[PDB]
């Protein structure tokens, strides 16, 4: 039973790089919670020559504080080693991505249907610490056919090695490379390919070559093959102010299916080629916590109040509204996450020293009791149907 | 057996290969940044008489990038597209497949050329035989 469902529409444009990447940005990752977990399952919806076929993947319990990359714990309806064809990755700021290999079939099909498998949609099911079931439906604008094949190893001759490592963090590659050219601001063209473990990503300059290179930074967009990220891919050509050129490349998404010690080839013209080894940071890039607004509240006595307004895009006639609260750095998943309110609800059992109620305004007034002398921080989250989950960090401190 | 050196490509490059070239070797073609690659990019060393090796298709070609080129949507009666989407600009490719009652003849993939035509081959056909 889904309490909130997010819808997305995805369209594959360029060539298939060997993986399909689906971003899921709207599930709650609660801040100041070493102990918060999330149960995640995924359903892949295939069409096989007109016949519907669902692949159910079980990713177990996410533990964002300690692990950023997840493989399926099990698969139902899939081929052998289907669990090896999918990755779930935490991207930071409450976002995650689902990645599937595109050139190996994850389901069983008959002789003759091997080229008739198309991906229709992906459903992601996400149950948070408060018991709320979240769902994401990613629809393909057009069903995308899987073309199974083995990708041969390819290496490019006549490419200068650099000692500079291209480091990928949360599917974003970042690297700055020194180039040299006879001409000097002289147009500039660059394309890249990232090759490894049967993955082949090609990135090119959208808007074409740089016809006149200005001094300083020359920002230019680049488009990589596969499903595009909502964060744009880009690069910068730094010119000295013969003449020095520095090339910053920030393409995304770059899947760790490439493996460590895959190779980034940079072909540029003013073809010259430099190659750099790619490494995938196993460490989390940044805090996975969803972004929050912080408010400092003072109080006298042991009672304090905070009013939670409607969230952005929350309509006055929203079928479902949910407000939740917990004290920062909770210790016990069994007793610290009972403070959840819906439009029909009371302060549940086990929610101690906190009261809340919706007004006719749909404003949610929360009151905290038994406040000691030290500052205490309350993490308040509000969601509404087809609205934006918003988390408030409210620090209650004794009036001076 | 072994293949001789692969066919050259003007304004492009060929991936690394060791000599002599063994049957089963795959090489990749690419164009020089500004140019666009027209045709299948991977060549395979095969043997038909079990004596000499030969490459399984001709080399692709590189066209100078024409930012203005645009090809109409290609349509194959009896088949359907599995890769490609409008708009089609210079160097973009489409890949076809035939419906179940039909068999394909010709190359399954075509590229939008500078002269606003799909090439280098004709569109494939899907025919019930
Ligand atoms: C509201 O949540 C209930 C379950 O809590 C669900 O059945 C219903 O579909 C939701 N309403 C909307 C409009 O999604
Ligand atoms: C995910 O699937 C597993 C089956 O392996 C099930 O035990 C679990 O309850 C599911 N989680 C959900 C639906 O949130
Ligand atoms: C798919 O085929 C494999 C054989 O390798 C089998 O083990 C698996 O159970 C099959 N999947 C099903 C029956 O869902
Ligand atoms: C590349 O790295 C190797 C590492 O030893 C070094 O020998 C070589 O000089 C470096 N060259 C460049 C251009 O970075
Ligand atoms: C691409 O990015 C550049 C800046 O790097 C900007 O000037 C341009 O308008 C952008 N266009 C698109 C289509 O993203
Ligand atoms: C490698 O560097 C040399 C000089 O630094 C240059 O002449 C050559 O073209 C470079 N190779 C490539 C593939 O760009
Ligand atoms: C890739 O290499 C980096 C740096 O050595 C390391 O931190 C990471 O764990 C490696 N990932 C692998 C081997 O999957
Ligand atoms: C909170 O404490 C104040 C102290 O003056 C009291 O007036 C108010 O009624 C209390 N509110 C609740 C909900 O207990
Ligand atoms: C909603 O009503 C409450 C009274 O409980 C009031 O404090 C608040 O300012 C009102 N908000 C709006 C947006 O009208
Ligand atoms: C206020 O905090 C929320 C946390 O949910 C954040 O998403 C939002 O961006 C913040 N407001 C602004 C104007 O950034
Ligand atoms: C071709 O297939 C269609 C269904 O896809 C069927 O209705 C038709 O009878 C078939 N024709 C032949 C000649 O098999
Ligand atoms: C593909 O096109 C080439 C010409 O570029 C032709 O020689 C070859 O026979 C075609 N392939 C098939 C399967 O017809």
């Amino acid at each position: 039973v889904c309490q909130y469902t997010i819808q997305s529409l995805i369209h594959l444009t360029g060539e298939d790089p060997g993986f399909f990447n689906v971003e899921i940005p709207e599930f709650p990752f609660y801040p100041t919670c070493n102990v918060c977990t999330a149960d995640v399952n995924v359903t892949i919806n295939f069409d096989v020559g007109g016949k519907k076929h669902q692949l159910d993947l079980d990713f177990g319990q996410l533990t964002p504080h300690t692990k950023a990359v997840y493989q399926p714990r099990g698969a139902f309806g899939g081929s052998e080693n289907a669990t090896n064809l999918f990755l779930l990755e935490l991207l930071g700021a409450g976002e995650l991505a689902l990645t599937m290999r595109s050139k190996k079939l994850p389901i069983n099909v008959t002789t003759g249907e091997e080229q008739q498998v198309s991906l229709e949609s992906v459903d992601v099911y996400f149950q948070d610490v408060f018991g709320t079931m979240w769902c994401h439906h990613a629809e393909m604008q057009n069903p995308v056919y899987l073309i199974p094949e083995t990708v041969p190893y390819i290496k490019w001759d006549n490419c200068n090695s650099t000692n500079i490592t291209a480091v990928v963090r949360a599917q974003g590659l970042d690297v700055t490379l020194p180039l040299s050219l006879p001409t000097s601001a002289s147009n500039f063209s660059v394309k890249t390919e990232m090759l490894g473990n049967e993955i082949d990503i090609e990135c090119i300059m959208e808007d074409g070559e740089i016809s006149q290179v200005l001094p300083g930074d020359n920002k230019f967009n680049i488009t990589c093959s596969g499903y595009e990220s909502h964060v744009p891919s880009g690069g910068i050509l730094t010119s000295t102010s013969g003449y020095a050129y520095s090339l910053r490349l920030t393409p995304r998404p770059v899947s760790r299916f490439l493996g460590n010690n895959s190779i980034l080839y940079v072909f540029y013209s003013g073809d010259y080629c430099i190659q750099s080894n790619i490494v995938f940071s196993d460490e989390i890039p940044a805090s996975q916590d969803m972004p929050t607004n912080t408010t400092d509240i003072t109080y006298v006595g042991d009672n304090a109040t905070y009013s939670v307004p409607m969230v952005t895009s929350e309509d006055a006639n929203s079928p479902n509204v949910t407000v939740t609260a917990f004290w920062a750095w909770p210790n016990n998943t069994e007793t610290d996450f009972k403070c959840k309110w819906t439009l029909t609800s009371g302060t549940p059992s086990g929610c101690e020293n906190i009261s809340g109620a919706f007004a006719s305004n749909r404003t949610f007034d929360i009151t905290v009791s038994g406040l000691g002398t030290a500052p205490k921080t309350l993490i308040i989250t509000r969601t509404a149907t087809n609205a934006t989950t918003t988390t408030h960090k409210v620090i209650f401190s004794k009036a001076p | 057996i072994s293949c001789g050196s692969p066919p050259p490509i003007l304004n492009g490059r060929i991936s690394y290969y060791s000599t002599p070239i063994a049957v089963g070797t795959v090489i990749r073609y690419s164009c020089s940044g500004t140019f666009r690659l027209i045709g299948e990019k991977s060549l395979l060393c095969i043997t038909k008489d079990k004596v000499d090796g030969t490459w399984d298709k001709p080399a692709p070609k590189c066209e100078y990038f024409n930012k203005y080129s645009s090809c109409p949507e290609p349509i194959v009666p009896g088949g359907y597209k599995i890769r490609g989407s409008t708009p089609y600009r210079h160097g973009d490719s489409v890949t076809f497949a035939c419906k179940t009652n039909f068999s394909m003849n010709g190359n399954k993939s075509v590229w939008c050329q500078a002269n606003n035509m799909w090439g280098p081959t004709r569109l494939p056909t899907c025919v019930s035989v």
